[PDB]
């Protein structure tokens, strides 16, 4: 299971 | 005197009727010399008639009558007799007894003549005035300071001050002495406030207004004075944080240096960003100051002429901590800050930056905002951050979203909002409860 990316993940 | 003003008004109304008729000895225009002497009498009576402590109303009537006398149709390019103003403005020098109202009316008339006259006529006519205008900039009366500020603002808008720290104060001899006096008074006022062992910011007031006038149509002008002005700004902020016009002077000073970051030294730039603006955000009690700082930061963000991403991050983080905490009741200030945060999260350049990671508490404040328009804009950003699927959003709320920054908020509201967004919207409303429906 991979958590969905959020606006606060530092890409 | 009122009767004399009435006669002047009669001549003006006769020329208004002539304009109406023209739109032959009865239709021919008045002889110009009579118009000239009527204009000059109106100017003189308007500047004279104000009382030292009523004639004020007759002054206002004369001013309006002069504004009607000088129009694109009534008597453009009349002569003028301005030399007498030299004596009047010099009276500002004499502190025993001076008719301040006369000075203010004369300065207003001068600014009107600056909108009236053609540029070569402006340059030719204003040369003797330079001593009188320079004299006004020294007196402690705030009204005269504001009047001369408006006059100089209009004049310097017509003819901007010289850049590059050029040696001449102006390329125009008729402006050279006045602009030299303006520069000298700015420098002396800033140096005096720097030197002062204990003084109110009010001493700066005239200096700051004159400086603002000098930079109105030439942003580069403060590059001459940047070090001394920055030290004066530090002294102003320190006096404001540890004590009504102080706020106005701080806002004016901030508006002056907001675009001269590339001129300031690295230490001065660091002090301005991480010391002055940060201490205003954290300590300053005036919400107008906060609104001004947030406007400056918003202009910076929406644009080497602008601060680096690290400085923007520092300011936004300080605002995110302090603005909600210190001013919960100020809905407009919080709306402005959340509009800025919304722009940041909408911006594609800043997406995925450390800044968007650092502003997550502000974004969650926007999602739980009590103002529905803000809440809607933040949810619109939030909605597009993930795919319109039930499983993925349930996974998001279980796994991706740290809900700690919501605080005591019942963030189940945001879960409901997020999942119901998945539902089809264009389907006609309906039910499975056919047994309960009205037939």
């Amino acid at each position: 299971v991979v958590p969905p990316r959020s606006l606060f993940d530092r890409a | 005197r009122r009767l004399a003003v009435d006669l002047s008004e009669v001549v003006i109304k006769w020329e208004l009727q002539r304009i109406k008729d023209q739109q032959s000895l009865l239709a021919k225009p008045i002889d110009k010399q009579h118009t000239d002497t009527v204009v000059n009498f109106l100017i003189r009576v308007a500047c004279q008639v104000n009382d030292n402590t009523p004639g004020e109303v007759l002054s206002r009537r004369c001013v309006n009558l002069l504004k009607t006398a000088l129009r694109p149709d009534m008597w453009p390019k009349s002569e003028l007799k301005l030399q007498w103003f030299d004596k009047l403005l010099m009276t500002v020098e004499q502190p025993n007894q001076v008719n301040y109202g006369n000075i203010c009316t004369g300065l207003e008339v001068l600014s009107f003549l600056l909108t009236v006259l053609q540029s070569p006529a402006i340059l030719s006519s204003f040369k003797p005035l330079q001593r009188g205008i320079a004299a006004c900039m020294t007196c402690g009366n705030t009204k005269v300071l504001r009047a001369v500020h408006s006059l100089l603002s209009r004049l310097m808008s017509i003819f901007p001050t010289e850049p590059s720290t050029s040696s001449v104060a102006s390329k125009y001899e008729e402006l050279e002495c006045l602009y030299a006096a303006v520069g000298k008074v700015i420098y002396e006022g800033l140096t005096n406030y720097e030197k002062a062992t204990n003084a109110n910011p009010s001493q700066l007031f005239g200096t700051l207004m004159i400086l603002k006038s000098a930079c109105s149509n030439n942003p580069s002008y403060i590059d001459r004075l940047i070090s001394v002005f920055m030290r004066s700004l530090q002294k102003m902020v320190r006096e404001h944080l540890n004590p009504s016009g102080t706020s106005e002077l701080v806002m004016l000073s901030l508006e002056l240096v907001k675009t001269r970051l590339a001129v300031m030294s690295m230490e001065m730039r660091k002090n301005f960003i991480q010391a002055i603006l940060t201490s205003l955000i954290e300590k300053s009690p005036d919400a107008k100051i906060l609104r001004a700082v947030v406007k400056i930061v918003e202009e910076w963000v929406k644009n080497n002429q602008t601060p680096t991403l690290r400085e923007k991050s520092i300011l936004l983080v300080k605002m995110m901590t302090y603005i909600e905490k210190r001013f919960p009741e100020d809905l407009e200030l919080n709306a402005q800050f959340l509009d800025l945060v919304n722009y940041v999260y909408r911006d594609e350049t800043l997406s995925g930056s450390e800044l968007t990671a650092k502003l997550e508490p502000a974004f969650l404040s926007g999602l739980r905002c009590a103002q529905p328009l803000i809440r809607a804009k933040f949810f619109e950003v939030f909605d597009n951050s993930m795919k319109r699927r039930v499983y993925e959003r349930l996974l998001y709320v279980t796994c991706s979203q740290n809900w700690e920054a919501m605080g005591n908020h019942f963030w189940i509201k945001q879960c409901i909002e997020l999942l119901l967004a998945v539902c089809e919207k264009s389907t006609p409303i309906g039910t499975s409860c056919q047994g309960a429906m009205l037939p």
